[PDB]
Parts: C-alpha cells; structure tokens; sequence
C-alpha cells in the first residue's frame, strides 16, 4: 500500500530457497546461527526472520541504523521502529533530546503492550545501534505510566500538571517546543515528545471535554488533523520522585554551595534537584539518585525474541569507541576538581556494557544471538545473494547493468529498479527506453511482473541479486552512486517588558517600564501599564498600547524625557532626516517604473529538465517565492526581490532556477558575493545543479589564477560565460557584460560601501535578486512593499534541532573530551577567543589539549589574503579547529563545523552567543555548543543571570527575543541605505521606521500627491483568571485595540476563545466597548465620558437643527453645548427608586444607540450583544 | 615558491646584499596556461584524454574491463565472460 | 620534547603532531605507533633509540634538529630507516 511501497517486492525475494531456508532454522530457536551475506541483504534477512516472529536488529552506526530502519518501514510499515541511541555520553553533564528519550520510551512501552493500539501496531522488528544495545537503563523505567488524555476520561486537572512536572516537562506561558506545556483557566496545552503537533486539551471541571492539535506558530487549532488518546511519556529517563529529591539534598549536604549559584555546576545542579526541579546533565547521576540493578534492551523483547547482530566486527570496535568516549567523559565531567569538593566508580553503573557483556545478558535472557556478516567464514551459513552492479561514474556500466536487465527479463525473469527520489522514477523508465528495455512504474507495494522491468519507488540503498529467485533488484543509488535518505510546520509566531526594561511612547518619549497594576473605579477594574519617567510615572491604558514600543538603539542607555515639549522636537527633526532615506528608495522605483528592461520569456522544455533533478522536495514557500521570481522576470518591469529565510531554507536553489531562466533566454548572470568562501561554495552549487545541459560557469575569487582570471572570467564580453560567480573583483572598472541580463546578490550588508553604491548602480538596468538570513520587521515589510518586493520562506525542508548547550566552568578535561567527540565523527569545531593578541597562544593551550588536531586562528587583524586562505582551508578539511574571533565565526557556513567552544562566555551579549550557536548545529547531525567561564575570577550576577538566561535556550520573552530585534537592525539599516543612529537613538528603533513607513507612503502617494476616550461605568478588563501571563494577557489586549473592524474584533474573539476558553463577564465588556469605539471612529467621535454619575458627555458633534431638536424628543434633559461641541444627556435608571444608575453591556448599548440616532442611522442598526 | 622564499630568504643568507629573489622566481614552474600557450606557438597541439564525461567533446566506445576487487565470484564469471565472448567468436 | 612538538605545530598547523619517547611506558608508545602506522597521525617529534626501530615506508623524510651532536653511524642509521621504498 501506500505505507509499505516494497512489501511485494521483498515477498517475491523470500521465495527464494536460500531465505526460507534461514525461515525454517530460525524457526526452531538455536542457539547459533552464522549467517553470511552482501550488505544489502540486511532488509531481506530482517524480513526473514520476522517471519517467525518479533527480533531485534543491531547496526553498527546510527545512519545504519536510520536506513535500516527506513527499508524495514517500506515492508512493514509501522510494525517496524527505531530504538534511537543518545546524542550524549552516559555520564556527561548534558542531557539527551527530548525527542529521543521520548521514542525511546514509547518503544520500549510498546514492547511491554504489543496489543495497545494507541502507541501503534505490534513491533515486528527493532532496528538500534551498538550505543542503546550497549547502554544500560533502570528497568523501572517502562512502569512509569505517561499521562493519557482521551476525550471522556475523568481526571483531575491539578494532578495532571502535577504528574506532568514529575516527567520532566518543562512549564511555560507558551507551547514552543516538546516536552513544554502551559496551563489556562480549564485548558492544558501539552507537547508530547513524540507528536508531529502539540494537543490543546479543554476540561469541563474533573473531565476532558475535547481535545484538539494546535500549531505553533498561530498558538490556533488546527481542526483538519484527527486528535485521538494522546500519550505524553516522560521527557527523561526517570522519575521525579520524593526519594530522588531526598537523595539530592543527601547529595546535597556534600557539596552545598547554598548561596552564589554558578549555573553549571554540581552544587546548582543537586540544590534543584533537592527542590525537586529536573536540571539538565541530571542523568548522569542516576546510580546516586536512584539507584537499582541495571537491565540492558533486550531484557524488554518479548521472550525467545533474536536479536540479529549485522556485522559483528565494526560493532565491535565501535563498542570499543563507545567505552572510550564513554569513560573519557566521566572522568572529564566528575573529577574531583569538576565537581568543587560521590565516586566515579559508583557512576559505572550506567556505563557502558561491552560486547561480550551484552551478549551473554541477550543468552542468559533467552534471547538468540545471530550475526550477519559480509566476510566469509566455514561455519557460517551463506546465501545464495549477491550484490547489485554499482555504475560508478560510468555511463557505459549505466548502459551494460540496463543491457543485463534487458537479457535477464528476455529470459522471464523478475527485475526491479527501486528509486526512493521523488520524480526519478520516470527518469529511469525513460533510460530503459532508451537501452531498448521495456519499462513500468509499478503500484505502491506490488511485485515486478516477469517480462518487464518494473519501476518502483521505495526505501532501498543498494541493490541484490538472487538467482533462486530469478530476481535482480537494481537501485538508483547504484546507478548513480549518490545516497538519498530523505511537509513541515511554518516558523514565525510580542513584546515582553521586564521590571527596568525602556520602552518608547510615541507622546511623551522614553520612559523605564515598572509594573503592570490595576487600579478599581466604582467597581470597574481598569489594567494600567505604568512607565517611570524623569522629572514621574505615566500610566498608559489597555486601549493605548499601540502608541508603546520597547526601546531598540543606543547601546548607551538613554535618557527619560519628561512632560514638556522637548520630546516632539526630537521627533521632529528625527522625521525631516528620514523623509530623504524614503524618496531615494521609491525614486529608485520611479527609475525602475519607466525602465525599458527587456522581459523574459517563458520556459523551456530545459528548465522542466533542471528543477527536478533537485535532490529534494520544494518547499511551498520555496515554489510561491520561485512562482514570484519568474513572474517578475516575465513582467516588462524590471525586477528587484528580496528573497528572506534562514540559512539551508532554498534560498540558493530559487537562485539557480532564476539563473537557469536568464540563459535560456541568451542573456548571461552574475552573482556577487561578499567573500571568496561564498564564491567557492556557490560555484560548486551552481556547476552541480546546472551539470549535463551546455552552460559554462565561472569563478572571480581571489585565488583565481590570472592565467584564467584576466583570461576566462573576464572574458565576459566574449559571451561564452553564462554565469559568473565572483567577489567584489566583478565590480571593478574593468568588467564588461556583453547582455548582462540577471544580477544576483547574496549578503549586500557585507559589501563595501563604495561596492554596495556600485551594485545599487546596476539595480535601475537589469533584474537583480537577493537573499538575506536576516529577517526584517514586518513593520517594514510592508511598509516599503511598494518600492522592493520581498518573499520570505519560513517553511524549513527539514526538521533543525536544538544544538545542546552546556554552561558552565571552563575544564580543559571537558574540552579535550568535546572536540575529541566532535572530531571521531570527522567534524570541525569553532574555537572562540576574541583577544586577538593572546589567540595564537590559545591555539597552541588547544593544541596541548588535543594533539592530534590541527588548529589554526583567524582574525580580522590578519591580512584578508592569508584570513581567506586559512578560512578555505578550514571549509577543505585541512584544519579541524578554526581558533577566531566571533566576527569571523558568525558569517562561516561550515556545516561540518557541529562543536563550539565559547572561551570567557561571560564577556558576551546574548545576541552574540546566540548568533555564534547558529552557526553550529545547522545539518542533520547534531550539534554542540560550550559557553565557559573562567573558575580563576568570582563571576558577576550580571553574567550569572546572561549565563543563566542562555542555560535553557527555550527564551521566549527572556531576552533572546529582544536580541532578534538586534539582529533585524543590521538587516534594517542593510535594506535603508546605511544605519544612522544619530536620530534612531532618542527616539527608537521602531519608531525610527515606523516614520520610515510615513515617509515611504507620503512619497509612493506621489501619483497622488496628498483614538478615542471611553470613560464608562463598565466592567471591562482581562480578568488574570483568563489570561495568567501578564506578557500573554498585554499582547490579547494591543491587538483586540488594533483591530479596525468588526470582523477583526470577531477573528480576536475567536483566537481567545480557542486560545484560552470561553471568555467571562469583563472580558465580553471590553470588547462591547471597543466595537464603540470603532462606531465612534465612523462618526469622528473622540470622547465618551461620564461627567458624573448621571450624566454622560459625548464630546465633538456639531449638531444641525433636524438633530437638535432630535436631541430633545428623543432624550430629555439632553442638551448641546455648541461651544465646547460637546453633547450632555443623563443616563436613563435600571429600576425604580427615588433606583440605580444603568452600567456595563446595557449603557454600552444606549450609549450606542444616542450615537446613531444623533447621526442619522436608527437606533436599532446594530448591538453590542454579540460575543 | 615556498622552497625559493625559504632556502634564498635574507635571514637564510644574512648576507650584506640580498640575494634577487624575483630573477630567481623566472625559471621556477610557469603557469599550466603558458605551457599550453607556448606549446602551441611552438606547432605542438593541446589535446586532452579525460575519463569524466564531456559532451562538447569525443567519447570513445571504449569501456573499463570488470576488476576483482577480491571476489571469486567476479573470478569466475570473468572467466564465464571471455569463456562466452570467444564462444560468440 | 613537549615544546619541540609545539613548536612544529606552530611551523605546520595542518599537521598532526605528537611525541614518542623512552620516558614513556609502553602502551603509551606502542598505540602511538600504531597510529602513526594507521596514518592517524602526520609528524613523529621521536628520539633516535625509537625511529631506529620503526620501519614505516610512508615516513619518507627526516629532520633531525642539532645534528652535531650525533654520531656518523647515529646519524647513517637515522637517514637510513627512510626513503627505503619506492619514494624519495
């Protein structure tokens, strides 16, 4: 079917004799079994015995692991899964991925329960690494029962939180990441560590009353998803249990250290732990904190369960690796020195178990212990396989394993070509074609039908020959000799004030934000954001949160404004300087808009041919960014995009369509990088993808010989060159484009300001496209939307995972043992020391530390000839440890660089550190990223509380999404010309660009050329009990005052119902009243007061006679006072009495009502009612 | 270029006068470009025999023999291959 | 010995560096051979009594700092367990 797409195919390969042969002897349990066979039988073999029921299945590395796995998937589905291994050693100081101790818990409690549908069919067969074979774990840890949440079930509520907090999940405000739950008035939001989206579950008192997936990004529900019984399982091996918090604090009394909390070391660690709070770096710890017997995996296999050992050697002496890494981090992380003043050895325990370990706890279990191995041995059982022909990089072997299969099915035999790319499969029908072979794309899950060589998508790496079955499996990695083991969510989601942080009022200047109070008048509590000002507190209404904006700029603190005039000269002047910046940017459009810029055609036949041989699949933001990049090549306008997403998000693959596009048409493209590393890594990317059709590429770096620099390259004119890739020597006098038709530009804030004029140059002639990782405001986005076009791609192809982060003392037995793990993979680290002249002694101290590595140091002091040759050979592998300063750091990509060392962290902002981790972490292998501290200095609570911030990189609102802003500066100043703080300090990042966005549209107005007070007696206000986050609860009251109309007011409303429940009493008020506001700005209304507790004044309307004398018949006692433009009338009673005045939805609908009549319209034309 | 600023740098030879290390620097290797070039205007042709695939230029229907690579199965049917080619005559 | 070798890695940072002594107990000595063997590792900073007693045919070149004070048949047998194979 479509989840098993090679089930039939691998049926038809277990008819030959030799697998049912391994079926029968499997069948009776012995106690050996030696089998011997080509590397691409693993998936055959597994097949095999699990045909006589469940097995487990050893591979060597984790990717073997992975694609076992994946080939197992394509035959069994489901039945089949991964038991994942650690990203981090036993006994190191940094715990696992919660997604990995997640699927391992959930596999081995499916283990336990083969019959509980809800965890998922019954395993037929596990796939695992020598790592989670060899390691060993508390055999309590399948009885821990996970929460359930079905709809129906009777819970509750408090003892879920309770239960969920003792499962290491983390409790925040806002759902962002696994293992994360918030909770609400009767609603818990939850993460498990296992689920593609997070579940918002509702309760209705002591019951789960529905439950429903949410995004989140939105924070909204996403009902076209199914949610049935969810199972949050624990996010880390063990339990929070009493005992493991008394353990702590007898833990604790050794190694107190109650007071001066550093963050990363053993004593804050037990002092949480005592508390009763999960740290990270607490599994290391579990002989002393909860200590049992340890069991191994394959203790939870059902009883008489194999377990297949695929290549026994490499197990071995990765084993091997494992116990030394294993044993080098434990006595790295647990020295005496580390821990400040509990034995190593009583640590083992969880360590590693050996080979030979392992294998008689698999017997003494009853479990069989086979193996699988490709080297030959006399009393190993062989099979009657062979491994496929591999045309490696020979296109006549292309032709002869196509000439062998063309022989093979004239015979009658079997033969498949197994392509797991998306949009190969044709290709090769299209190759056998062209061999004069007959050829078929065959249904998911179906065999080959003898005669014809079938076609067929699905997981398998190499191919296999079985003459007993008269079958040749041939795959497309074979054919090519390139591995391919491959929708995802969207990404961007306030403003978070802190007691002390500055903020911005756009009438009265910067103040320094205090509290958020709420202060009662007559019964109707009113919230208040209060601001402390020079000579003084403001405090700023819930229906004013629009004129706020959090202080970006001076890096010097500024200087709070007062309540006089000064503050409006600043912004003044401020906005006479920023109306220049927005004519030269629409002017640019104004020489864009009568451009005679040729347009380009359509496509060729060719660009069909090119866009799929991509090696991945596109994302939908990618395809809509591509849809507009062509767009604007076929439109006579000419074209300037942005194009905007992190970094591995596509951004270069729409480059080289577009490029692509412009050659087809005879025009030529140049792309313009800021340095050399750049030029190099484009260029590869741009001869690989465009290989095969006619275009010559080219290169202009520095290291470009001239013999083919002044020759080939510049040669421009010639013609011959469809794209060159170069640095800033493409900008030179001297160049010369013979039909320049497309200009790429990849970071045009790293160019040099003369070369960045340059390139502005060429922007009015000829289409240009750049890309940009850094993000600009959305303020801006589309504010300057009518001038430059900008996409942005927020969808990732892949799934990114957080690089695991450790702070703490600076431990040269920690570092050696952390660039050795880094380096046994064959990686690269980042080595920061940003003391220029004492780097070259810090490499020669890492040298010490691992001899065996080769080290160098890159500064921006150096030579820019010697820097961007040492930076190249550091990308060529020539060096393992680049040694830097975080200049050259942050503006590398190295994905092979996965380790960062962070030297003296303390002396860093959280921007810094956080734009330094980025670059580490980036592929699919995970990274690493060490922030230290001196131990010779006492540390300042200053960088105690910054450390500690970074510690959980999960910071929405700590002051990691007010370094983001940080990084949208430079990316606002790249897109406005240059940055000029001389106006953006004093009065504010954002309201620097907010009269950006006023200039821009009084200036793109060129074909053109040219709040209010509600004082009621009305309970109106959020009440805590909806909202509990005071950041959550602000941002709900900005935008239900943003909203412009009813039906934005309704789309707010219905966000807060589904975000936080139904919404109470005050809550349905304010909204009542901010539907009067907007019936208020309909009629240029701009104050509605109660002059006292009778009388209401509604204060601009100048009323005709028809509307006076309205005034009078229609509301007695009611009159206009034509001076101050204002219209008094007294408020009607309630009840009866000599009776009480009438207050909240019903004033709110009378005040309603005297302003329509007032105004013409009935009085019954609309209600308040509603919501 | 790194053996003629080494073995002639002014600290090596701590001569009064220093040694003229770009006279030197003419006779090392010239470039791959002025190889072809003065082969070229020499009347000696340029051609070129690459084993990756070039379509702007002449492949040869000439294919790489099978290798053994330590199979005994390509062993034997290496030999089942020429037994059947001089079979087919 | 120890500074020696960090001065190489100074003169070479594409390098791998270590030492090999007699100081050294010899599972220390006998798993650095073996890398270097292995090609694990790029320049052996040794003493004479260890390279005269290593026969690597990859090793083709031969520094020996302060070659004055050594002997004619110390320094015959120290150039004479390189370049035995095909290369120079």
């Amino acid at each position: 079917s479509v989840q098993t797409p090679i089930a039939g195919l691998v049926e038809l390969a277990l008819s030959d004799p030799s697998l049912q042969d391994v079926i029968r002897r499997a069948a009776d349990r012995p106690a050996d079994l030696a089998l011997v066979g080509p590397a691409s039988a693993r998936v055959l073999v597994a097949a095999a015995l699990a045909q006589n029921g469940p097995l487990l299945v050893v591979a060597a590395t984790g990717r073997e692991a992975d694609e076992l796995t994946a080939e197992l998937r394509g035959v069994f589905g489901d039945s089949v899964a991964l038991f994942p291994s650690w990203e981090t050693l036993p006994h190191e100081r940094l715990s696992p991925g919660v997604e990995t101790v997640g699927a391992r818990l959930m596999l081995l409690r499916r283990l336990a329960r083969p019959d509980d549908e809800t965890l998922g069919a019954p395993l037929r067969v596990v796939v695992t690494t020598t790592r989670s074979l060899l390691q060993p774990m508390a055999p309590d840890l399948v009885d821990i029962e996970p929460v359930t949440l079905s709809v129906g079930a009777e819970m509750e509520f408090e003892d879920v939180v309770a239960r969920l907090v003792d499962l290491s999940y983390t409790r925040v405000d806002m759902v962002g990441k696994r293992g994360e739950f918030a909770v609400r008035g009767g609603i818990l939001d939850v993460f498990p560590p296992t689920a593609e989206h997070p579940v918002r579950v509702e309760f209705w008192g002591d019951e789960i009353s529905e439950m429903r997936a949410f995004a989140i990004a939105d924070q909204r529900s996403i009902p076209e998803v199914p949610v049935q019984t969810v199972v949050a399982v624990p996010c880390r091996e063990l339990l929070m249990t009493d005992d493991v918090r008394e353990r702590a604090a007898a833990l604790a009394a050794e190694h107190p250290t109650t007071e001066n909390t550093v963050p990363g070391t053993v004593p804050d660690m037990l002092a949480k732990l005592a508390e009763g709070i999960p740290v990270d770096g607490m599994e290391a710890l579990l002989p002393l904190l909860h200590p049992i017997e340890p069991t191994t995996l394959t203790r939870h296999l059902p009883e008489g369960a194999p377990v297949l050992v695929c290549d026994p050697e490499k197990v071995r002496t990765r084993a091997a690796d494992l116990i030394k890494t294993g044993r080098e981090f434990l006595e790295a992380s647990w020295s005496t020195a580390a821990v400040g003043g509990i034995d190593l050895e009583a640590l083992g325990a969880s360590g590693f178990v050996t080979f030979e370990e392992a294998r008689e706890a698999a017997r003494e279990g009853g479990h069989p212990w086979w193996t699988l191995s490709q080297l030959s041995d006399e009393s190993a059982v062989e099979l009657d396989i062979r491994s496929a022909p591999s045309a490696r990089g020979s296109q006549h072997n292309l032709e002869e394993i196509f000439a062998m299969l063309r022989a093979h099915v004239a015979t009658g035999g079997y033969a498949a070509v197994v392509t797991p790319g998306i949009g190969t499969a044709h290709r090769v029908v299209e190759q056998l074609g062209e061999a004069d072979t007959a050829a078929t794309i065959l249904e998911p899950g179906t065999a080959p039908k003898a005669g014809v060589v079938g076609v067929l998508k699905g997981p398998l790496c190499s191919g296999v020959v079985l003459p007993g079955a008269n079958l040749v499996i041939i795959t497309e990695t074979d054919l090519t000799g390139n591995r391919v083991t491959a929708a995802a969510k969207r990404r961007n989601v306030p403003l978070a004030l802190t007691a002390g942080d500055l903020v911005v009022h756009d009438q009265h200047g910067i103040g320094k934000f205090v509290e958020m109070t709420e202060r009662v008048v007559g019964g109707a509590r009113r919230e208040y954001l209060v601001l402390e000002y020079a000579s003084d507190k403001l405090y700023v209404p819930m229906d004013s949160l629009d004129q706020l904006s959090r202080y970006v700029g001076g890096e010097a603190p500024s200087l709070s404004r007062l309540g006089g005039s000064d503050w409006a000269n600043t912004k003044t002047k401020a906005r006479r300087a920023v109306r220049e910046i927005a004519s030269e940017l629409v002017a640019l459009y104004a020489k864009r808009q009568s451009a005679p810029g040729h347009a380009f055609g359509p496509d060729t036949p060719w660009q069909a041919e090119m866009e799929d041989a991509f090696g991945f699949t596109e994302t939908i933001d990618q395809l809509t960014a591509i849809q507009e990049v062509k767009s604007d090549m076929e439109k006579p306008v000419p074209m300037d995009r942005v194009i905007c997403g992190d970094v591995g998000y596509g951004k270069t693959e729409i480059a080289v369509r577009a490029a692509f596009k412009a050659v087809q048409d005879g025009k030529q493209v140049a792309v313009l990088v800021p340095t050399t590393l750049l030029a190099d890594q484009h260029l590869q990317t741009f001869t690989n993808r465009m290989a095969g059709f006619p275009v010559t590429v080219k290169g202009l770096s520095r290291f470009t010989d001239p013999a083919e620099s002044r020759a080939v390259i510049e040669g421009l004119k010639d013609g011959s060159v469809d794209v060159v890739i170069g640095t800033h020597r493409l900008l030179q006098t001297g160049v010369t484009w013979k039909d320049l038709g497309l200009i790429i530009v990849d970071e045009e804030q790293r160019f040099g300001v003369e070369h960045k004029e340059h390139i502005k140059s060429m922007r009015t002639h000829v289409d240009v496209l750049t890309m940009s990782a850094t993000p600009i405001p959305r303020t801006l986005e589309m504010s300057l939307a009518g001038i430059r076009e900008m996409s942005t791609i927020l969808t990732p192809p892949e799934e990114r995972y957080p690089v695991l982060t450790y702070v703490g003392p600076h431990d040269d037995k920690q570092v050696a043992a952390a660039l050795r793990r880094e380096l046994l993979r064959d990686g690269q680290a980042f080595y920061i020391h940003n003391r220029v002249r004492t780097i070259d002694e810090a490499a020669a101290r890492v040298r010490q530390l691992v001899p065996e590595a080769r080290v160098v140091v890159a500064h921006g002091q150096m030579n820019e000839e010697t820097l961007e040759k040492t930076v190249e050979g550091f990308w060529n592998r020539e060096y393992d440890i680049l040694v830097c300063t975080t200049i050259v750091e942050t503006g590398l990509d190295i994905s092979n660089a996965n380790t960062l060392i962070v030297e003296r962290a303390d002396t860093f902002g959280l921007s810094q550190l956080h734009q330094l981790r980025g670059r580490v972490g980036r592929s699919r292998e995970r990274g690493y990223a060490y922030f230290l501290y001196p131990p010779n200095k006492p540390l300042t609570e200053t960088a105690y509380d910054r450390l500690a911030t970074i510690a959980q990189n999960n910071e929405l609102g700590a002051g990691m999404a007010v370094a983001m802003k940080d990084l949208e500066i430079r990316g606002a100043g790249n897109v406005l010309g240059a940055e000029q703080s001389g106006h953006v300090a004093g009065v504010g990042f954002d309201l620097y660009v907010r009269l950006v966005g006023e200039a821009v549209e009084a200036y793109r107005a060129a074909a053109d050329g040219k709040d209010v007070r509600i004082d009621l007696p009305v309970d109106a206000h959020l009440p805590p009990e909806y909202i509990g986050s005071d950041r959550l609860r602000l941002e709900a009251y900005r935008r239900l005052a943003a909203a412009a109309d009813d039906d934005a007011v309704a789309s707010v409303v219905d966000e807060l119902i589904d975000r936080y429940g139904p919404l109470p009493e005050p809550a349905q008020r304010l909204v009542a009243v901010a539907r009067l506001r907007l019936l208020c700005r309909e009629f240029g209304i701009t104050e509605i007061g109660a002059v006292s507790a009778s009388t209401v004044r509604l204060s601009p309307m100048v009323l005709p006679d028809s509307a006076q004398l309205r005034l009078k018949r229609m509301y007695p006692g009611g009159h206009y006072r034509a001076t101050t433009s204002t219209v008094q009338v007294p408020l009607p009673r309630a009840g009866e009495g000599v009776a009480p005045r009438i207050r909240d939805l019903e004033l709110v609908q009378w005040v309603a009502g005297l302003v329509l009549v007032l105004n013409g319209k009935g009085q019954g034309d609309v209600d308040m009612s509603k919501f | 270029r790194e053996f003629l600023e080494a073995s002639w740098s002014t600290a090596a030879v701590g001569g009064d006068a220093p040694i003229d290390l770009e006279a030197l620097g003419a006779s090392g290797f010239v470039t791959f470009e002025e190889a072809r070039e003065a082969a070229r205007e020499g009347g000696h042709p340029w051609w070129t025999l690459s084993q990756l695939s070039d379509e702007s230029a002449v492949e040869l229907d000439i294919r790489s023999a099978p290798s053994a690579r330590g199979s005994q199965h390509n062993l034997e049917e290496i030999f089942a291959m020429l037994r059947a080619h001089v079979a087919t005559g």
